[PDB]
């Protein structure tokens, strides 16, 4: 016998080695692979579709949970008011669960890169208006007012003429990679916050309705990556499957 | 992104290698768990004839029902144990019985002789047995999702559980016994972990943000149908 | 050259560096590798324009907005089954004009309060024209789609329509609610026909997926401010070269509400969405006696 | 010793892994192999061999078991009766389990390609009429009538100056390769149903027998294929051989 | 070549891919693999035209429908052993015209309730001819043969004989029926000698096999519309160049009506088959005084 | 198939590497089970001696059946166990005993210095023990079928179990012991795995359609002769 | 199966044995390094401030 | 660890398995062979006596 | 339903103001006469 | 007229 000698580490079952095994079908050739459309290569892929962000995440009931899609946009007083207001980070749980971004998220620890939201206006052709989407850099809180929103990185967005704008949140952190922003220290790892303010108002003339919504559509950039596959806990079964 | 901001030159050295599929799937995770009792009414035999579905637990369920289709390789790893952790000194026979081949009935079936089914012998002071599993399907990927029925004709309500039951998935059978004519002496649990290899998939679908509840079935709790992430007491606030 | 080439990725275009000991090249390690289709491109994105310059299929014409409304689905143009991926040694019909032909299937009506339908097909076209005759004549079945779900309404009418296409779209049922009763959908659900049927629940897409992530699939929107209708080119998407049309449905379209219908009293109440599809590159073999299912 | 690591899979034994296995015997070469006529190096050879068809598997009685080979066929109203229905499935369980191709057949799950039925007419030389051997893709029913079996794949086979007919079944299926069709869900595989109808009827003169019989033998064809050795089903020894 | 050349497919024409960390090739892996014999062929399919144009041989010569109607066993036809092939160093007899004649059998008579006959080779000819002799006082003995089995009916009886040669055709028993008895046929059963044998349950060929798949072994029907004969020319099948005629049988012909006679009253009730056989290449060695068994 | 219906041109890449005999047969089943009890007695004694004969198990006796002549060498696996499945730990001897070579007739026989003989050495907890055994017949290829008797001379009904008895068939006998001079404390059962590499089969034969009764022997219950395939009630009905 | 032989010393966790080992995770890269000052390759250069 | 796997067969002892062992002495060189009439290389010469 | 079997044009009214509608020629007869109530119904282009 | 159907080639040799 050639001399050999067992390291630590044998008889282990890594769940992630990437080992040979023997195979139980000699000569066993499959199915030839015929072309289906859509292969997906690498998950990033799916990480760059856009997808609904939730952004009015308020209702938990079943009769109502189709309005989480989209949030209200109505006549204000012309003061600059605020409509709708979420975190940039897609791993966090809130708003940005319900997009393929934020779930394939929960399965990656580490993330980089810029962020697409886009905020499709659903209101009429007569609908006009502008709208304020700014991202606030970390550090920064929830801004008072749009003034102090409009000091961070924001859109001006006139839902009347264009009725999609894409707010491109950009990849601004102290580190390369960005963890699972969480409520407590976790928290160093947030990726600022995305707040919507009246530019002007939400005008409409007599036969138009007097609110519209606005679907949130967030992806992610080409710059986009992920790091350290892990289990999501987006979502928890804790029953057994029957 | 330039269209957004005035940015700055990043060379990106970014690596995209860990969200391929092979990077994604390639790890091996309880797909079935089959329990070998000595009083329980389950596998009071001493064998146990376990379908092979790997959706009858939620991780590895949603990892591959996030795509339609998924063509692979898999590296089969059956981690057999006593139930309370134990590792007894009990030689069992595994074997794959593939579709047509008989299902064994008992402990001392004929069908354990394995002189076409490929079996595999080992002992639970081994280490776990692995093998690698080729592409099974008759067709060319796997379906976790079949919008349809197999067989023809009408579909009443007695049938009804026909619906999404594509017989190119269900794939045979993975028998396991205790090697002997008599009972053997210990409670045994052999747990399944498949681990994806040459990995290819090409309907992404939408996420389970529901839970699961019966395996091969997209079924949701009507009831208890919750929101696919957390809640917001306002939209003005955080 | 000493193993047998019998690993699940043969055949594809990526060279993979691998560790083998065994005869089998599925037995090997995973190893390493050595406009975009999912994000709904547009005719033009594809440069299919001259495809789409005016989409005349048949005998049939529709009007829309060219190659920048016109979504092919993942990318891909429906085609002919090539040589080497079709199975069946019959050779298969090409009718190619009356079969490949627009086809208006039903007038759902937009509610203030609709939730939604969906279409499975070619369910929607088995008893329905030439089409619906070659269906159910022959065995196997494989084709493209050209979806123009049309939705007209005045520019002081608001909402927007998710008009998607789901593959392999498996109903589930609420399991008695509580989630223990094992229920399965029945023949009129899984395989509603032309009529389509209503969503009961539209945000899980009546499956447990979140319809958020529904545009990961094939879609397009109808707000109404911007565009009127929605025009989807679905390929022949399916594990198999050719399929049964009667006990197996490739896709379901999915014509969803996700911001609602709304107006002031005194314009039209009445806002419907037309289906109108049709089937591309229809290909049907093994021919016998007609049956319905 | 050279630093090594057990995988998964040390000390099992799987029964189809082809290893290397420790000599009994050091240098001892076996007989010199002569040549023997016959030999066999692939079992689509033996599949490909036309073995006789047990269409009329109605008798059990062991007196009665050698009438399974053949079929009757006789004079008759001339309104195009049914004169024999199988399945063309060659691994289910009934017609086809008599031939080569149906026990082979037990032993592979997946099968593809086209089947070679060949009836030979065993009547009179004075005996003539043609038959419609009509195969049915799958999704048609039993047919009730000829007019609905001629709507299929069929021959017209004047039996009384051809004395065999082959009806090619072609490979008509939805996907690559058939599983074996079986009573329930498996049906989705059924290769279809072959019927035998009276094309104008079964004639013979003064002196020539009433009854005639078809010996239908059953093969396939050089495009047929066999995937993932199983198990045969076909017969169950359910006692120890002593 | 640093290995014993020792496995069992050394001299065959395959390439083998192999495994190997030992001395011997035996211990291998099974490894990769780096008209048609088997469908009875004709004498035209298989190009022997030429030794066919006329069946004489000897002394002997039959009539018959030529090429197409000679069914070569196994695609092979009869030869000397070569000269690697045989083992033993005694040079063999060659009579070539005394024991290369067409031998006739028996009158077996083919009844509308017959169940069919066998015939052991050469133990139909152990006790018949030069050939018998040659066979009695020689050890070795290895011959082809040339089975003529002729059935004449008039062209208003039908019926089907599915005329076989089961190589290795191993007698089996009912066992006492029940299964339980390990009973085992004797000689007269075994080596019915040139009379044959009536088969007790033809549909398991007195074996356990069914006659079904006996096409797969060379073949040939006598349907009486078609032909009156079959010609059958079977090569020396053997695990060994030489063997005993007395104690072992290389095949058994099967002659089995698998559609039975019929015809109606009038007609010659009496329909023969007749067993004409040659053997083809016929040699002998191990030459000793005579014995029968 | 083109002299039939009118064909479309298929490029069919479908192998038939699967259908070769060396994937057929190269599959490990069970041809031999060997019972070592403690109080039974079948082997009381330790040890056994076990003529090779695979025709004793119905699924590798109908696999190999299929032909009448067969070359190969042979890969033997030998799992034993405890007849309830444990892995004791003891050791045994397996031994090949060729024919001529002296069958051991106790445990603590001399047969079992095994000089010449090849034998294996192992315990029940290691993996079980794996051999190549070459093509062993004095014949060009095994004979399943043997239509004759092996001697010359008059042949009674007393000497008729001789018909079918081809001796480049027998080919010795596999001796299993446990290694002592003292009865061993457990119950021993081996389980005898063959599976066939580099296989040549020559002429393939109808398959078994009838139970199989007795090893190296087509005999059949005459009164139970059952069909080869399912009935059907009418032949116009399915 | 390839003729090994064990000797002493096997399934020994030497703690200083600098051995192959296996990777938990298939094909992750790390996080790219970028230049930080101060940068230690030998402990002696510790030894001589 | 270079990955491998154990096949059945392994801690078997066939006595016939022609196999590499462990030397009990390093560098021992035997007693040179010195020409003995007689040599036999083949059991068939004995068989031909 | 039973229309749209027939050629057909799909016509979105709102967008566009005009559509035409071509008829095919779609006959058995190189030339039609003038279709007629009766007889002469043999020679109808068919139904718009 | 084939901005309507999809339409065979036929040389209308029909005369003005
Ligand atoms: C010796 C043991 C070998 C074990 C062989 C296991 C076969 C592996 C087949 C994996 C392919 C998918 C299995 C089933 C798929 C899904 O769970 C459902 N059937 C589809 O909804
Ligand atoms: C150290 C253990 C080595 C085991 C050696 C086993 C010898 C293998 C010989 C296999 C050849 C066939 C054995 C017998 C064939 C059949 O069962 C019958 N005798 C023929 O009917």
């Amino acid at each position: 016998g050639f001399p050999t000698e067992l390291k630590p580490g044998t008889n282990q079952f890594l769940t992630t080695d990437d080992g040979v095994s023997a195979p139980i079908l000699p000569n066993f050739h499959p199915t030839p692979c015929i072309h289906i459309p859509g292969e997906v290569r690498n998950l990033l892929e799916l990480c760059q579709v856009e997808t609904i962000l939730e952004v009015n995440n308020v209702p938990t009931n079943a009769t109502s949970l189709m309005e989480r899609l989209r949030f209200p946009v109505s006549a204000q007083a012309g003061k600059g008011e605020l409509c709708a207001v979420f975190r940039a980070d897609p791993g966090r749980d809130g708003p940005w669960q319900s997009t393929m971004l934020g779930q394939l998220c929960g399965y990656y620890t580490q993330w980089s890169g810029s962020l697409e939201v886009t905020f499709m206006f659903t209101g009429s052709f007569m609908a006009t208006g502008k709208m304020l989407i700014a991202y606030t850099p970390p550090g920064g809180p929830l801004p008072k007012d749009r003034a102090t929103a409009m000091l961070g990185t924001h859109v001006i967005w006139d839902f009347g003429l264009q009725s999609s704008v894409t707010l491109v949140i950009p990849w601004i952190s102290n580190t390369h990679y960005r963890a699972h922003a969480r409520d407590g220290v976790f928290d160093y790892y947030t990726t600022g916050l995305v707040s919507i303010w009246y530019q002007t108002n939400y005008v409409v003339p007599i036969g138009a309705p007097n609110t519209a919504y606005i679907i949130a559509l967030a992806a992610a950039q080409k710059n986009f990556t992920m790091k350290l596959c892990k289990d999501t806990s987006h979502i928890l079964q804790t029953a057994s499957i029957q | 992104d330039e269209s957004m901001i005035e940015t700055r030159c990043v060379l990106n050295s970014h690596s995209t290698a860990e969200t391929t599929l092979d990077s994604f799937f390639s790890r091996a995770g309880l797909v079935g768990e089959i329990d070998l009792p000595l009083e329980g009414t389950t596998n009071p035999n001493g064998y146990a004839n376990w379908d092979i579905d790997i959706t009858g637990y939620a991780q590895m369920r949603r990892k591959v029902e996030l795509f339609t289709y998924m063509r692979f390789d898999a590296e089969f790893t059956f981690v057999a144990c006593t139930p309370t952790g134990q590792v007894v000194p009990q030689l069992l026979q595994y074997m794959f019985v593939p579709p047509g081949a008989p299902k064994p009935e008992s402990r001392e079936s004929l069908a354990w002789q394995t002189a076409t089914n490929p079996s595999v012998f080992v002992k639970l002071t081994d280490p776990p047995a692995q093998v690698s599993v080729p592409f099974m399907s008759p067709a060319s990927a796997y379906q976790w999702f079949y919008d349809g029925y197999p067989t023809f004709g009408e579909h009443k309500q007695e049938k009804d559980l026909e619906y999404g039951a594509c017989p190119n998935n269900m794939m045979g059978t993975f028998s396991v016994r205790t090697v002997g004519s008599s009972k053997s002496k210990y409670a045994l649990v052999v747990r399944i972990y498949m681990r994806m290899k040459h990995v290819r998939a090409w309907i992404p679908r939408p996420m389970r943000n529901q839970n699961y509840l019966f395996k091969a079935n997209p079924n949701y709790a009507g009831d208890s149908i919750k929101p696919t992430g957390t809640s917001r007491n306002a939209i003005t606030t955080l | 050259s000493h193993e047998n080439s019998n690993s699940a990725t043969e055949g594809s275009t990526i060279n993979y560096t691998t560790i083998n000991y065994y005869k089998d090249s599925y037995a090997a390690t995973a190893g390493k590798q050595s406009a975009a289709p999912l994000k709904s491109p547009s005719a033009e994105a594809c440069g299919y324009s001259d495809r789409v310059a005016q989409l005349t299929i048949g005998n049939s014409t529709i009007t829309t907005q060219a190659a920048a409304n016109i979504i092919v689905g993942y990318g891909e143009w429906p085609s002919y089954c090539s040589d080497d991926d079709a199975t069946a040694v019959d050779k298969p019909t090409r009718p190619d004009v009356s079969v490949n032909r627009f086809y208006t299937l039903d007038t759902k009506l937009w509610e203030k309060s609709s939730k939604g339908w969906y279409w499975k097909f070619p369910d929607v076209l088995t008893e329905t024209g030439v089409f619906g005759q070659n269906a159910q004549f022959h065995y196997l079945y494989r084709s493209g789609f050209c979806i123009h779900v049309q939705c007209n309404a005045s520019k002081f009418h608001q909402g927007a329509l998710l008009v998607a296409i789901l593959p392999e779209y498996v109903i589930g049922t609420v399991a008695g609610g509580t989630g223990t009763e094992d229920s399965h959908p029945p023949y009129i659900q899984t395989q509603p026909g032309a009529d389509g049927f209503e969503l009961q629940h539209p945000y899980v897409l009546d499956a447990g997926i979140p319809i958020s992530q529904l545009t990961v699939c094939p879609h397009q929107w109808i707000n109404l401010r911007t565009n009127n209708c929605a025009t989807i080119i679905v390929p022949y998407m399916n594990t198999l070269p050719f399929d049964s049309a009667l006990n197996h449905c490739n896709f379901g379209l999915l014509v969803v509400p996700i911001s609602p219908l709304d107006f002031d009293q005194g314009a039209t109440p009445v806002i419907p969405i037309t289906i109108t599809l049709a089937p591309m590159c229809s290909e049907f073999a093994g021919l016998r006696q007609a049956v319905t299912q």
